[PDB]
């Protein structure tokens, strides 16, 4: 087997790209492009070629329950042989990973770009029929929720024609033609989505910080914690035009809620929503994680304030490791050694500012160290 | 739903020994043989190789072999006959017979093959043996068997034979093997309880010949269950559905989705089924993983 | 004298040394230098590999700088069980063309009484084959 | 001169523009590779050959340990081959491919030979010790993945697994934001 790529582009998606090498190598749909690819993964002995789908939906490393670590073998050798110029094919699948969320939400993979599991899309996928008319391809930000409107159009998407029937470009190609009606959908304006699209998107939007792709979507998923329902672009915005003073507003309302409602009081019972919601989004570097960075920088002027009432809570030595990111052998070995002071794991033997001082003293890094929010 | 003390099936499906022979030019037909690790390849001057097995469909679903509880046993005639009603057998009909119909069963030996050919002969049957050429071109989805002039008439053969109480259908099956030359063929071998491989053998004429055998052909018939879950690939199907490569069974009883915890919910299948709401695509595999364990066979038994 | 191993695999060890015993007579075209094992026991070849008649090759001086060096009978190759193997067996039936290729058959019962092949390869072609070895 | 104005922070070439964690990284390994005290004349001199220096050492060093190795091709382990360079590069100080240039650019070179001279680079066995080291994981996520079997063959310190089977499952199920294959392309 031997195919030509099409036109690059590093926003497609893993779908959108295999019906277009299918429909520039003469193919009739993707259904028989993959079931030829199958047949050529056989022919060269690959250990997992039985478990390359036929189907476009279950293409992705994540659907995979076993083929995971053979389907990224398999998607390798096509990149290396069956084309004239090697084409980028990793870096437009999303891949599971080890990473997990605040508290214990998964997490998924694509490229360079870290995405909570509970906003990717598995029911339907929406689209924008004038990226498909001038763009000619899908992107990858149609997988997810959240990604209401598009960035470039300010359209909404669409999940269902005028006739009832719904539009998945993976079964019904990349033109904008519906199955039933067989005629192109008719369209369905705010400004508080757009802005959202556009942060999401990449590029820089005010008043939301400039962060990283990793991070931008995991303030999303946390802003979605905090008001304990699904996601509201209008006070989104509205959150981070008072930043940082607004987010400093929820936490004195925290702490006099819990307060209200002294010496045996511990962290998860004052600040157990607010520290440890916001420890791993997706990790610990307090140079893009402005919410854990603003966290410390709040309880760094306010430890022995109040005759120490913020250094004097209670922990154990499970959630001592989740703040100093080390293992219980080592928490262990410093009631050995008494670095630090005080065995049973589920005891509140220790003290929230001699946790704190600790980490400036044994536990910094490059990335998780305090010299970022001074 | 309790098991009983007695429960058997027949099976439904049964293959015989795949016998191997070696086409010369000028069209003369003389066994494949082999040396002593066993080794088997074709020979020099040979032109092809023929496969020659066959396969009947003889409805011993319907009934139990052996049931001590009438209870069960009308369970069971209720479940193969709104089976047939309400879902039909054409799913699991077209599922194997799409393994006679492309070289599953020709286990390795399709691998490095340049074409095959396959040529059914059905007994209740009028004329016109229904030929299959060049498989890996022409016979590569379901729409390419479809696609056949004769595919609804033998589609119609396995029903039939499902749907009576005396449903026969026999196939004879034929295959034609184009190898590169003195190219490999791999037969089944023998089980030893210990590189060290022996070969199965029958006698045809006055010398032995390696064979395919005839519980190998009937696992490759039967891979169908792709209704567990992920479904990556097909599993052979039994109960508790297992995989060989890796030593693991999918549809563990963990999980909750193998043979003997759908039996407990037999009962609870029959009013899904006789209802006029159109019944889930999760809940119909389970109809279909029911159906092809009772087309399987085996000992049901417990205590 | 005797190379002792000590680090393994004897057989694509000795094979190794004696490539280098196959590219020494050609650089000076002298075929006296000969190769025998001691250890010549039934599951290996052995540790042990003298010659009789190599050590100022470029093979054996960086090897002795690591930890593992320490630099009647009839050692005879075989190329009978070359043509046992059925690849040979077709090899065989080409020249006897260059005819009825039929009226041969196999022998479907043979035993062959410890060769011992030595796995190399060919420089002048990009080729493989064994040194089947016995006594 | 250059070495100096290099480890204080500012850009000097043709030295790598990295953060200061990484840039004593680099000095350290340096010294690792002629097993001797820093030089600072081969030290720019290597750098200003990068990344097609660093490609002759890792064909010098496959060729030289293919010559002189005691084992069946087959049975060549990842610490028999690339022992030296592999395990001498993966935290230095972490495994963030985008300043990790001497890691990142030896996955770079490994990812276009794994199945070439009959899958040699793939096929170096490894156990599950050092499989963790790879992975970044523990040894229960380990044994976890020989009961479901998402890792293909328990003796921990046992030969059972391939490095291409390795490399592949990284791809799977452990790239991070920072470790993983998006930045050497
Ligand atoms: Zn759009
Ligand atoms: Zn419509």
């Amino acid at each position: 087997m031997f195919l030509q790529r099409p036109k690059p582009y590093s926003d497609e998606s893993l779908e959108s790209f295999f019906i277009r090498v299918a429909n520039k190598n003469g193919y009739g749909d993707v259904h028989r492009f993959l079931e030829a690819t199958k047949r050529f993964l056989q022919d060269i002995d690959h250990n997992g070629y039985q478990t390359f789908p036929t189907d476009i939906t279950r293409i992705n490393p994540y659907s995979a329950k076993n083929s995971s670590s053979a389907r990224t073998a398999s998607f390798l050798k096509l990149a290396q042989l069956t084309f004239n110029e090697p084409p980028e094919l990793l870096g437009l699948a999303i891949n599971r990973t080890n990473m997990k969320y605040s508290p214990s939400t998964s997490a998924v993979v694509r490229g360079a770009e870290v995405f909570p599991r509970s906003l990717l899309r598995t029911h339907s996928i929406p689209c924008c029929p004038l990226c498909l008319r001038e763009n000619g391809y899908a992107s990858y930000l149609w997988h997810f929720q959240g990604y209401e409107y598009c960035h470039s159009h300010n359209v909404p998407l669409i999940t269902t024609c005028s006739c009832g029937k719904e539009f998945d470009y993976r079964v019904s190609g990349l033109k904008g033609i519906c199955c039933k009606c067989k005629e192109p959908i008719t369209l369905t304006g705010h400004e508080a989505a757009c802005t959202v699209s556009n942060w999401l998107a990449g590029h820089e939007s005010k008043p939301l910080p400039n962060l990283p792709k990793s991070y931008r979507w995991g303030l999303v998923h946390w802003w979605m914690g905090i008001k304990d329902s699904e996601f509201d672009h209008f006070s989104f915005v509205q959150f981070f035009s008072n930043w940082p003073r607004s987010f400093h507003s929820i936490i004195e309302d925290e702490v006099e809620f819990n307060l209200e409602h002294t010496s045996e009081l511990r962290l998860k019972d004052l600040l157990g929503r607010l520290f440890f919601g916001s420890i791993r989004l997706p990790e610990r570097n307090l140079q893009h994680n402005i919410i854990l960075g603003e966290l410390l920088c709040y309880l760094e002027n306010r430890l022995w304030q109040d005759k120490g009432l913020i250094a004097n809570l209670k922990m154990n030595a499970l959630e001592a490791t989740v703040m100093l990111n080390c293992s219980l052998d080592q928490i262990a070995s410093m009631v050995e050694q008494r670095i630090l002071k005080p065995l049973d794991v589920t005891d509140y033997l220790f003290h929230f500012g001699d946790i704190f001082c600790l980490w400036l003293a044994e536990f910094q890094s490059d990335e998780f160290n305090r010299s970022f929010y001074v | 739903m309790k098991l009983p003390t007695n429960l058997a099936y027949e099976r439904s499906i049964d293959p015989s020994d795949v016998c191997f022979f070696v086409v010369w030019p000028d069209d003369r037909k003389t066994p494949l043989t082999y040396n002593s690790v066993d080794f088997c390849h074709v020979p020099y001057g040979a032109s092809h190789i023929e496969c020659s097995f066959s396969v009947s469909f003889s409805s011993e679903l319907r009934q139990p072999y052996k049931c001590n509880s009438s209870k069960v046993k009308q369970t069971l005639v209720q479940l193969v006959e709104l089976y047939e009603t309400k879902i039909g057998w054409t799913e699991l009909a077209t599922r194997y017979l799409m393994n006679i119909c492309n070289g599953k069963w020709l286990w390795k030996n399709t691998r490095k093959a340049y074409c095959w050919n396959i040529v059914l002969t059905p007994w209740p049957w009028n004329g016109e043996k229904v030929g299959f050429e060049d498989i890996r071109t022409n016979y590569t989805s379901r729409q390419d068997f479809k696609n056949n002039k004769n595919w609804s008439a033998i589609v119609e053969m396995i029903k039939t034979a499902f749907s009576s109480t005396d449903g026969l259908a026999i196939f004879e099956v034929r295959a034609t093997l184009h190898l590169p030359t003195n190219a490999m063929v791999r037969p089944s071998q023998v089980f030893t309880e210990k590189n060290s491989r022996v070969f199965q053998s029958t006698t045809i004429d006055g010398e032995r010949s390696p064979i395919l055998g005839a519980f190998k052909t009937g696992a490759a018939i039967a891979t169908i269950d792709d209704w567990y879950p992920e479904a990556t690939e097909p599993l052979r199907v039994g109960r508790f559905g297992v995989h060989r490569e890796d030593v693991t069974c999918y549809r563990h009883p963990s999980t909750g989705k193998d043979f003997f915890s759908i039996l407990q919910q037999a009962e609870h299948y029959i009013e899904v089924l006789s209802a006029n709401k159109t019944p889930a695509q999760e809940t119909i595999n389970d109809m279909h993983f029911l159906m092809a364990n009772l087309i399987k066979g085996g000992m049901f038994q417990h205590k | 004298k005797t190379i002792t191993f000590l680090p393994c695999n004897n057989e694509s060890l000795a094979a190794k040394c004696l490539r280098v015993l196959h590219g020494f007579n050609y650089q000076y075209e002298t075929r006296n230098i000969g190769v025998s094992f001691p250890l010549w026991c039934d599951a290996t070849v052995g540790k042990k590999i003298s010659f009789v008649s190599l050590l100022k090759q470029h093979y054996f001086v960086q090897m002795e700088q690591l930890q593992y060096f320490h630099i009647y009978v009839s050692f005879r190759r075989c190329q009978s069980i070359d043509k046992l193997t059925a690849a040979g067996l077709a090899r065989k039936i080409r020249r006897l063309e260059k005819f009825d290729p039929s009226s041969f058959a196999q022998k479907e019962h043979t035993a062959i009484a410890h060769y011992h092949s030595l796995g190399e390869s060919s420089k002048q072609t990009n080729r493989n084959f064994r040194l089947n070895i016995r006594m | 001169c250059t070495v100096s104005n290099w480890l204080a922070g500012h850009e000097s070439k043709p030295l790598p523009n990295l953060p200061k964690s990484y840039r004593w990284g680099l000095v350290h390994w340096w010294m690792g590779i002629k097993d001797s005290e820093f030089d600072h004349f081969s030290f720019v001199q290597f750098f200003s050959n990068w990344p097609r220096s660093f490609h002759s050492i890792i064909e010098d060093e496959v060729e030289f340990n293919l010559e002189h190795a005691v084992v069946s091709t087959s049975e060549l382990r990842l610490k028999d081959l690339l022992g030296r360079l592999f395990f001498g590069s993966i935290r230095l100080p972490e495994r963030n491919l985008q300043h990790n240039i001497i890691l990142g650019e030896l996955l770079c070179y490994l990812e276009n030979r794994l199945w070439q001279d009959k899958g040699l680079i793939a096929n170096l066995k490894m156990n599950a010790l050092e499989a963790t080291v790879m992975l970044n994981c523990s040894l229960d996520q380990i044994a976890s993945m020989v009961e479901q079997r998402i890792l293909k063959p328990l003796d921990v310190t046992d030969y059972l697994f391939h490095f291409g089977d390795i490399f592949c499952l990284w791809l799977a199920e452990f790239q991070s934001d920072e470790f993983n294959r998006s930045f050497y392309v």
